[PDB]
């Protein structure tokens, strides 16, 4: 059973969606407003993290571009051959860099990803954090600290974390962290369209 | 509604003519059920013919006109030129069965009455409105646009307006029946429509009701 | 379970859809037991139907994209791109033969009465639960799993989800009869699905024969 304010029912939905944007309203044609609370919260995380993903694609598209490449070799320091990002550059454009990328960078890279995926997922750090999973009334988003001392941290210390490694929303006002969800979903919405274009294009 | 109320509803329609029934098929209990039931059983088959008619009169010049969408590939592959029954009946087999099959689940909700009886209505036959289509609140996934009216340019109608609109059906129907039967006749049997021998309609050499 | 107990269960199956026997079977006396077993029985034998075509569904589309095991002989035997019908009729006799015995021995597992009472449970027939597989504890010797959540998932279940998990059972099993008759259909008599035309491969032997040569007439041995 849900134990929070988190939004459960069309009407939260509603809400939230003349808070995002006065104008649209809540516009659910296929109804999936009319679901359960554990799907609701799916639904509402599963956007978050596509905007996540689509906002990090889309600055990372124009970078790759404009072509700001690294001054670093990517790979022949463990006895390998010499591969540098200037050369993975000149490989192509985003999706042709990718492909230039050898395989167990790939690798690595997304197993890092799958790693904070499951540091967001595991319920046990969100509770000894001050959550839950976003299915059973938790905040749809919430990285929990990589950074800790209790008895759910990592054998070798963190440094920082991932969200906000040096505090730039310091203090944000208790109500304008609520504004910057409501600009991030908006802008988050515009980077999924735009990075679909991008690649479409 | 009683056979009184079918009087009265033929003079609505039609002051002059009233209630022509020279086969008195109202007067009768089709499968044993009332008159009443009877009468419900007709008026929905009436008005059902008429939709269908008038639907297929559009869809008849749509065809005849070779106006086709620009964003499909089977039907800007298929020939022009030809009739619309030739259309039909050289349009993907899947295409006819989906189209069948949709208007199947059509007729089962239609027909369904629990999903009435959770709307307020009644079958035809056994006391309800005739041509009553209900929503879809009641399927398993939240779809849109219920059938009739999906975009609500009705909801504030009024009754009257509604019954005049109703009694509008009935009629343009009954005239639609005959004008795409018309069609069908001059595709097939030359001359048997005088009017529209002029406009070339394209000929057709097969039996339309045999899929 | 009664007739009564049949129309709840329908109209929560399919609220519009309702109590729909027009064959009456859920009415006939099977082998003179009353309404209450007959029920059962026939409630036992959808449950099965729909288990057995379930699996049948996911295993017709298995064999016919050859996601074979790698490690086994026989399947290395079997050639490669039959019809799944014909993925059957290229074992060896005797492979079919063990199949056959192991649901068989599961299926005099299940109808024991005293491994059901044991349990708790009672046959489908006597007022037991139709769809039930009782565990391997009163079994002979040891072994490591039951048939029913080998593993422990569902040991912790509501009976609300239980509920409704029965009812998709139920649901999806009268879906995955129709959709696995579908391909042997459309594998047998072409063009009969009009919507898997180039789909299916087609097929000319008999999918109820199970054995390819006559156990009846003239089996073979290994
Ligand atoms: C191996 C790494 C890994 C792991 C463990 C996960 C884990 C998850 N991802 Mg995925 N994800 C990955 C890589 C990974 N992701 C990558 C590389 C990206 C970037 C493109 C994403 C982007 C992404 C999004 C945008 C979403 C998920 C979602 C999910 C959920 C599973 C959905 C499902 O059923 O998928 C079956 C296949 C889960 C939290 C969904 C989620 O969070 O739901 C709330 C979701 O919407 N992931
Ligand atoms: C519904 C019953 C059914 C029937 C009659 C058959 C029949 C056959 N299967 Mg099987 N198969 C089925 C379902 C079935 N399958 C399903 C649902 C799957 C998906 C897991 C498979 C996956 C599968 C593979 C990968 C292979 C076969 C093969 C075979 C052949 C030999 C038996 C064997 O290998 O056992 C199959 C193995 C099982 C574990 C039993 C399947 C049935 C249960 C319900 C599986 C439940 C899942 C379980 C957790 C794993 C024969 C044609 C082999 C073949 O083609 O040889 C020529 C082969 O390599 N089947
Ligand atoms: C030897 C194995 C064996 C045994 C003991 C059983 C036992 C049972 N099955 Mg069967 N069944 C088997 C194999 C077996 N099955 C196999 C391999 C499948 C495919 C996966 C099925 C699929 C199946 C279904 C779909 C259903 C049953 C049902 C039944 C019940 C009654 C069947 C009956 O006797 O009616 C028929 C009696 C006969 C003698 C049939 C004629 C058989 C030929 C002519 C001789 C074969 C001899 C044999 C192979 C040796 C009972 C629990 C029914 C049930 O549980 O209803 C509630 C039911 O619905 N079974
Ligand atoms: C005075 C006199 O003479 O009689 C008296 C006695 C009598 C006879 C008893 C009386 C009566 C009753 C009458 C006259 C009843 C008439 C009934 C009638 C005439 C009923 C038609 C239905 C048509 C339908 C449903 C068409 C569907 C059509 C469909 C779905 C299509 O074919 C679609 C399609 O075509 C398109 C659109 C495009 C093509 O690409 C493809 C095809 C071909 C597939 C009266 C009133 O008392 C008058
Ligand atoms: C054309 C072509 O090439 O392919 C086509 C054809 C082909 C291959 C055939 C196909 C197939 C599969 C099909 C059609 C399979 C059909 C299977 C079917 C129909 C199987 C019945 C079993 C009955 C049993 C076990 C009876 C037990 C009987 C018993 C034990 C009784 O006591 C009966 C009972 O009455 C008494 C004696 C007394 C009563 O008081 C009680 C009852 C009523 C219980 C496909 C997929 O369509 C493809
Ligand atoms: C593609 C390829 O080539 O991959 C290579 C990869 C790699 C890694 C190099 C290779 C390897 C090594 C592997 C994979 C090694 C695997 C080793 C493994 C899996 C070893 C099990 C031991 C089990 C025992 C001894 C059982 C005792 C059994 C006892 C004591 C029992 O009585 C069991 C029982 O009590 C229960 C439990 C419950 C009771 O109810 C029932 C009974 C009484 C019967 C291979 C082979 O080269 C293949
Ligand atoms: C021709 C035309 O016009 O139309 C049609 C004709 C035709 C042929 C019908 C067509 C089709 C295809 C159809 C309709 C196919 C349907 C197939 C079907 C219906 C297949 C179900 C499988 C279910 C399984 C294996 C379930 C396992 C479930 C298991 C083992 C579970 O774990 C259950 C579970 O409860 C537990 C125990 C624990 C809980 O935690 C919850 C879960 C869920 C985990 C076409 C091609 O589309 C076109
Ligand atoms: C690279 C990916 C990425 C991008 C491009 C991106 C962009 C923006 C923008 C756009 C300009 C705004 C305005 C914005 C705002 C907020 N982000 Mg966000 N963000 C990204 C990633 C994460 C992660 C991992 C988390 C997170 C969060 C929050 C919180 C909540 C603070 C709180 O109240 O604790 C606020 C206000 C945390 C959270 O709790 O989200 C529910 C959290 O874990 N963000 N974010
Ligand atoms: C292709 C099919 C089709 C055609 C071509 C067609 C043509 C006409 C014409 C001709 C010029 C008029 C004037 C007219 C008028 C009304 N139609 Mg109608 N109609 C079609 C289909 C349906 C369906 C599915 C429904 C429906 C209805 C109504 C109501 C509502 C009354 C009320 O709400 O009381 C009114 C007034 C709904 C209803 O209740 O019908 C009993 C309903 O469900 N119609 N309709
Ligand atoms: C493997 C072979 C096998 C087959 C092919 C088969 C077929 C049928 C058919 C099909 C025509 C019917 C209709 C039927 C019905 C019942 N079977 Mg049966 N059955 C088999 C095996 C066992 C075993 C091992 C037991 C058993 C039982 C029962 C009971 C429970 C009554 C109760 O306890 O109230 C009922 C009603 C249990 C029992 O009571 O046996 C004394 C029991 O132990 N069956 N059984
Ligand atoms: C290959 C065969 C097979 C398939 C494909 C399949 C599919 C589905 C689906 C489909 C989407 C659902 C949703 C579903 C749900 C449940 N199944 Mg099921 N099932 C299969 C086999 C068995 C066996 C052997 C048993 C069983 C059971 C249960 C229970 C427990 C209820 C309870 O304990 O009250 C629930 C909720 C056990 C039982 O007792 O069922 C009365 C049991 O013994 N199932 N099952
Ligand atoms: C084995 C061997 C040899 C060897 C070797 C050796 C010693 C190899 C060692 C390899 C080693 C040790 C490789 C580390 C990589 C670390 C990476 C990529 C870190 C990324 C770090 C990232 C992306 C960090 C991100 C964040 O921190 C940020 C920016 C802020 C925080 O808030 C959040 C997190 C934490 C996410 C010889 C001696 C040569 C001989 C022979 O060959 C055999």
């Amino acid at each position: 059973p849900w134990s929070s304010s988190e939004i459960k029912d069309k009407a939260g939905l509603e809400a939230l969606a003349k808070k995002l944007n006065p104008t649209v309203g809540l516009w659910d044609p296929l109804g999936i407003a009319e679901t359960s609370p554990e799907t609701i919260g799916w639904f509402r995380h599963a956007e978050i993290k596509h905007g996540r993903v689509a906002m990090a694609a889309f600055v990372g598209y124009c970078v790759q571009s404009n072509g700001i490449h690294f001054p670093w070799n990517i790979q022949g320091w463990q006895g390998t051959p010499v591969v540098s990002f200037a050369d993975i550059a000149a490989a192509g454009g985003p999706a042709d860099q990718w492909d230039a990328l050898s395989t167990p960078a790939k690798l690595q890279i997304l197993g890092v990803i799958g790693f904070l995926e499951m540091w967001s997922e595991t319920s046990v750090v969100l509770k000894a954090d001050g959550q839950e999973h976003y299915v059973r009334g938790g905040k749809p988003g919430y990285f929990p600290k990589l950074s800790r001392s209790d008895e759910m941290a990592f054998p070798h210390p963190v440094p920082l974390n991932l969200w906000d490694p040096f505090g730039f929303t310091s203090k944000m006002t208790p109500e304008r962290k609520e504004k910057a969800l409501l600009a991030e979903v908006n802008n988050g919405r515009l980077a999924m369209i735009g990075i679909f274009g991008m690649i479409s294009a | 509604m009683d056979k009184s109320g079918l009087e009265g509803f033929a003079k609505e329609l039609n002051p002059v003519v009233g209630y022509w029934d020279p086969l008195n098929l109202s007067n009768g209990e089709f499968w044993g059920d009332s008159n009443s039931a009877t009468i419900g059983f007709l008026r929905e088959s009436e008005i059902k013919h008429g939709r269908v008619a008038m639907a297929g009169f559009v869809g008849y010049i749509v065809h005849a006109n070779d106006i086709r969408f620009p964003w499909d590939k089977v039907a800007m592959a298929a020939p022009k030129g030809l009739s619309p029954q030739e259309l039909w009946d050289v349009t993907p087999e899947a295409a006819k069965w989906q189209i069948i099959l949709t208007i199947a689940f059509l007729e089962f909700w239609r027909e369904n009455s629990y999903i009435l009886s959770k709307e307020g209505e009644q079958h035809y036959m056994r006391g309800g409105k005739p041509g009553y289509f209900p929503t879809f609140s009641e399927l398993p996934h939240p779809v849109p646009f219920n059938l009739f009216d999906p975009f609500g340019f009705s909801k504030n109608a009024s009754p009257e307006k509604k019954a005049k609109g109703l009694l509008a059906e009935v009629n343009n129907g009954r005239l639609a029946m005959i004008g795409l039967m018309g069609f069908l006749s001059e595709a097939k049997v030359p001359g048997s429509v005088p009017a529209l021998a002029n406009v070339g309609i394209r000929p057709y050499a097969g039996e339309v009701m045999a899929p | 379970e009664t007739k009564a107990d049949l129309e709840a269960l329908a109209k929560d199956l399919n609220p519009a859809v309702g109590f729909w026997d027009p064959l009456a079977l859920s009415d006939y006396s099977f082998w003179g037991t009353s309404q209450e077993a007959t029920i059962g029985f026939l409630r036992e034998a959808e449950i099965k139907h729909g288990r057995i075509a379930m699996a049948g569904f996911v295993g017709y589309i298995v064999h016919s994209n050859d996601i074979r095991w790698t490690f086994d002989k026989v399947a290395a035997s079997v050639p490669t791109g039959l019809p799944a019908p014909a993925v059957w009729d290229a074992i060896p006799d005797i492979a079919k033969w063990q199949i056959i015995l192991f649901v068989g021995v599961m299926e005099s597992w299940r109808e024991n009465k005293v491994v059901l009472e044991a349990e708790g449970q009672k046959h489908y027939m006597s007022g037991g639960k139709p769809g039930y597989f009782p565990s391997f504890d009163l079994l002979p010797h040891p072994v490591p799993f039951p048939l029913f959540d080998p593993f422990g998932i569902s040991k912790r279940a509501t009976e609300e989800k239980k509920a409704k998990g029965r009812l998709a059972e139920i649901n999806n099993g009268r879906l995955a009869m129709i959709g696995l008759f579908g391909f042997l259909s459309e594998a047998t008599v072409p063009g009969s699905v009009p919507f898997l035309k180039g789909v299916v491969p087609a097929y000319t032997g008999e999918v109820m024969a199970p054995f390819t040569q006559n156990i009846f007439t003239a089996p073979t041995a290994l």
